[PDB]
RNA sequence: ACUUGGCGGAAAGGCCUUGGGUGCUUGCUGGCGAAUUGCAAUGUCAUUUUGCGUGGGGAUAAAUCAUUUGUAUACGACUUAG
RNA sequence: GAGUAGGCAGGCGUGGAGGUCAGUGACGAAGCCUAGACCGUAAGGUCGGGUCGAACGGCCUCUAGUGCAGAUCUUGGUGGUA
RNA sequence: AUUUUUGGUAAGCAGAACUGGCGAUGCGGGAUGAACCGAACGUAGAGUUAAGGUGCCGGAAUACACGCUCAUCAGACACCA
């Protein structure tokens, strides 16, 4: 005996966990966020990119797609934590959202299906969009902080 | 086309101390362009980095970063207290850090 | 036996010198002034500071010791002519490069690679002090032992790769600037 | 399964002048002196053990595996640990030869039985 | 306070003063102001 | 803001610059300190002469080399007043003090550079019209310093070059007003007076 | 990147200023491209100290010891000389 | 939930002793070395690597010439001054 | 040590009364200090405060408000110099 012996050797028969009282609710999106706003994206590839709020998904991401032929975002996900939603609008009351969902994006080059889904959706927004003076060169502009720019105080 | 900012400029002031006795685990950081703790209560919860050059290619790149959130304010003139995932080793008091625009509203 | 060596026993030759009586701290900065040498250079050297025209620099058993313009050229102030310490080194250089050639170094290439002085056994005698007292009077031994290596380029050469690990975030945009 | 393993002081409790003198220790020792600043517990001295530092009964006597350490002599001794093999991790003692360890190994990984040392004595 | 802002000197400066640089003298090939002294090539370009 | 701030040392009390100067370096702004000779200090010339007497006095009896050096510059008893106000002893404060550069006037690089004020530390906003005041270009000659009209020639120099320099932006920044302003009753001038610029 | 005349000495090492050339231009209309960095991960772009091989220009020494002197010298050092 | 003097309790460690683990061990006991590891609030315990060469350990109990930094402690050895 | 109090010119002197402290006590403050102020202490996190402060050293208003003071020996926080 190198070691004597514990006489209690503890039951490793695993315990079931307590009936944990919090379900999901759906997610209080703030006020700011409504399917058509511009939004500058913050993080990621795209970071600091004019980028087209379009769906919320049921994964409480943003379902958004500056189009492909502005400033080169395809139809992505964007967390609503990392937006800043400007004061402008664009209509997207001809634009058919209900085909994307989730497992839309299960990653498991590019898929001609998306490609073309992408060109279908393109074809509403830049329509929508010419009408405005100014916001497809807007949508083309990358954003960034100046000298001077106060993010508590800039307005969006 | 020059700037490319998605971040404010910090500054490590000091940790959190007595007149004497530090505390290293509440760094004290000043931010450019903020008056008073109205102005400074913006960017209560954003995350503040700390990006350092090393000589050792350590996963890709030489550039390290210590991650951090702003806690809350501190004193009269817009000061804030920032808490990092690992403590900031105080040879950086004076140094710049990023506080980005990341939980937003 | 024979102190931390970093080189090949294959083209190497050593000499022990075991319970010498001289100066263990004049023996020790003789052999600190010779270490890393030629053992032509080393050789020749040690005649020159036996017939007074270079020094010893003593760096660490300096203490209170007359300065001299021989140390000039080592960047010291303060160098001696340990006549007794010289003489026994010098006896073991030969002895070491004798081993050398009769084993088949280039005698030429011959470097002194480690040389090491350490402290025998103190001999034991008794002085007579002031009031009748008896004090020590003790000799410090030196236990020298050295090695003489041929001179070697190309190494290093050397070591490691950069078996590099990364995320999908870079690999996507190394794809990405390779595609620009 | 286990509480996330935590330690309140990590770091050993080293005597005080441990570091100053040869002839002490670094084997905790109280400080007994009537002006010991150590015992007096003055702002910026070492701290001493106290209870209130004792670890979590939950997490006490785990490893980082989270197996408590069970040495381990011959195949007997393993062969005791058998529907305990998700609560003890057998060690091999420091004194068994490289021919009993290559049947301990054996049977430890048989009967499915984690252990920290050998390695297989090379 | 005052400092040198330049000094020039003329081409032929004698052994006497040359010997001035030096501390092994007659080991040296004496080769104090040789390209000073060849400023002097032209109508002292670098002197005027 | 700026990489390196310059700050134009004329017609400022030393102690409230010093503060802020201090704070500033800390903090870790590049700031150089110029025209160090036209600072100024509260109360008549005589009480900071034997305030200074009463420094000066202050020695290492048994050897005045290793004791309290008295720097006799304007720009170093603004330096003195300046290395009071950071704990010099520490690597922190010696990086501090790297980050600052005090002269006695304008020299170059700082000839052609934009010069700033710190209205907390102006004699003019901060001491009672009627209260008397010190130049420390006055008082540091008066303890020792040599340069006090060598500096007032370089000075004199770079000011009849610098007043060219002037004259010449003036009678140019004239013409553009004049185009900017003929410029407006234009279609983008509307629409810029609509947008507020 | 190159030329013109200049001006700057406080730390001027920088300021102007010609003609030219060669690029870009979001002053304004166009036409393609960008996805997959997968919902963020600094997501790498600045400024130094560099020896390392290339291929071009350029120049081709001194000091120390040992010897010597005595304007110097406890020893160093100093001043000499070859 | 502080604590000198002090009391009490729970343990850690050492030389031996009775019992037990049909304990470990020349395929390497004990000893020593280890900017290697793990356990313990701690006293301490355990393991890996080296050197080494003949014994030693866990546990339940018995017993004591049982734990050192101080005694201008003892003996022996070693220094700085040098 | 506050208060009552004897001797003594007096004392960081000698001797009493009640209480609180140091001794045996770390911690925040009075720059420093056995005794003063604030608070008494297992190991941590978060929040809030005490006494004390918030020009700079130094965490924190070169805060706001009404006055006073100019000193060729200014003044600046109780015990306490």
């Amino acid at each position: 005996s190198a070691q004597k012996a514990p006489k209690w050797y503890p039951s490793e028969d695993v315990a079931a966990l307590k009936k944990t009282r919090k379900a999901a609710r759906p997610q209080k999106l703030r006020a700011s966020l409504v399917p058509g706003t511009v939004l500058i994206l913050l993080a990621g590839r795209f970071r600091g990119k004019r980028v087209v709020y379009l769906k919320h998904l049921e994964d409480n991401t943003l379902l958004i797609s500056g189009p492909f032929k502005v400033n080169g975002v395809p139809l992505r996900r964007v967390n609503a934590r990392y937006v800043i939603a400007t004061s402008t609008k664009v209509s997207v009351e001809g634009v058919n959202v209900e085909k994307f969902n989730v497992e839309y994006f299960a990653k498991e080059e590019i898929k001609a299906e998306r490609v073309e889904d992408q060109k279908v959706v393109d074809k509403a927004l830049i329509a929508e969009i010419k009408k405005t003076p100014l916001l497809k060169q807007y949508l083309s502009a990358s954003f960034s902080l100046k000298n001077g720019d106060k993010p508590h105080m800039l307005k969006f | 086309a020059e700037s490319h900012r998605l971040y404010v400029k910090g500054k490590h002031l000091s940790y959190q101390r007595s007149k004497r006795v530090n505390n290293p685990n509440v760094s004290l950081i000043k931010i450019e362009g903020v008056a008073t703790p109205q102005d400074a209560q913006f960017y209560l919860g954003k995350r503040i980095a700390y990006v350092y050059r090393a000589s050792k290619e350590v996963r890709g790149s030489k550039i390290r970063v210590m991650w951090g959130k702003v806690t809350r304010t501190h004193g009269n003139s817009g000061v804030v207290r920032a808490t990092f995932r690992n403590n900031l080793p105080a040879k950086t008091f004076g140094a710049s850090v990023r506080i980005f625009l990341y939980p937003s509203n | 036996r024979y102190g931390a060596t970093s080189t090949n026993p294959a083209k190497s030759a050593s000499a022990r010198g075991s319970y010498l009586r001289v100066s263990f701290k004049n023996t020790r900065e003789t052999a600190q002034a010779i270490n890393g040498w030629e053992l032509t250079k080393a050789q020749k050297y040690l005649e020159q500071v036996l017939d007074h025209q270079r020094a010893i620099p003593f760096r660490r058993f300096n203490s209170s010791i007359g300065r001299t313009a021989q140390g000039k050229e080592f960047g010291v102030t303060k160098a001696r002519w340990p006549a007794k310490s010289v003489k026994f080194v010098q006896g073991l250089l030969q002895n070491a490069a004798a081993n050398a050639e009769a084993k088949g170094l280039d005698a030429t290439k011959l470097y002194v690679s480690h040389i090491q002085v350490n402290q025998a056994p103190k001999q034991r005698r008794r002085t007579y002090r002031a009031h009748g007292r008896i004090n020590k009077y003790e000799s410090s031994p030196s236990h020298i032992e050295l090695v003489v290596t041929e001179k070697e380029e190309a190494v290093a050469k050397a070591a490691e790769k950069k078996v590099v690990r990364l995320t999908s975030r870079q690999r996507g945009r190394i794809a990405a600037q390779k595609r620009i | 399964p286990h509480p996330k393993i935590v330690k309140k002081h990590t770091k050993k409790f080293k005597r005080h002048h441990s570091d100053r003198y040869h002839r002490v220790a670094e084997n905790w020792r109280k400080q007994k002196g009537i002006d010991s600043v150590v015992r007096r517990r003055f702002r910026g001295n070492i701290s001493q053990p106290k209870i209130g530092y004792g670890s979590n009964k939950k997490t006490k006597f785990l490893s980082p595996s989270g197996h408590k350490t069970f040495l381990v002599a011959n195949v007997k001794d393993l062969e005791t640990l058998t529907m305990h093999t998700k609560t003890y991790a057998a060690e091999i003692a420091h004194n068994i030869s490289a021919k009993n360890r290559v049947v301990i190994l054996a049977r430890a990984k048989a009967l499915g039985i984690k252990v920290t040392n050998p390695k297989g004595r090379l | 306070g005052l400092r040198s802002l330049t000094t020039v000197w003329a081409e032929h400066l004698s052994d006497e003063v040359k010997r001035r640089f030096y501390k092994n003298w007659y080991k040296s090939k004496k080769k104090a102001f040789t390209k000073y002294s060849a400023k002097y090539a032209q109508d002292g370009a670098g002197i005027e | 803001v700026e990489p390196v701030v310059v700050i134009d040392g004329k017609g400022h009390l030393v102690g409230r610059l010093a503060s802020v100067v201090a704070k500033q370096l800390l903090n870790g702004q590049k700031i150089v300190v110029v025209r160090a000779e036209e600072l100024n200090i509260s109360g008549e010339f005589f009480r900071n002469k034997l305030k200074y007497h009463d420094f000066l006095r202050k020695a290492t009896a048994f050897n005045k080399t290793r004791g309290p050096f008295h720097f006799r510059a304007p720009s170093r008893i603004f330096y003195k007043a300046l290395r009071g106000m950071v704990s010099h002893k520490t690597a922190r404060g010696k990086a501090a003090l790297e980050r600052l550069k005090v002269f006695e006037g304008i020299p170059p690089p700082y000839d052609k550079k934009k010069r700033v004020v710190v209205p907390q530390a102006l004699r003019v906003l901060r001491l009672k019209p009627g209260r008397k005041y010190t130049t420390l270009g006055k008082l540091s000659t008066s303890v020792g310093w040599k340069y006090e009209d060598v500096v007032a020639k370089l000075e004199a120099k770079r000011k009849v070059s610098s007043a060219e320099y002037y004259a010449k932006k003036r009678a140019f920044t004239k013409k553009v007003a004049s185009a900017n302003a003929t410029a407006a009753e234009s279609d983008v001038a509307k629409q810029l007076a609509a947008l507020g610029y």
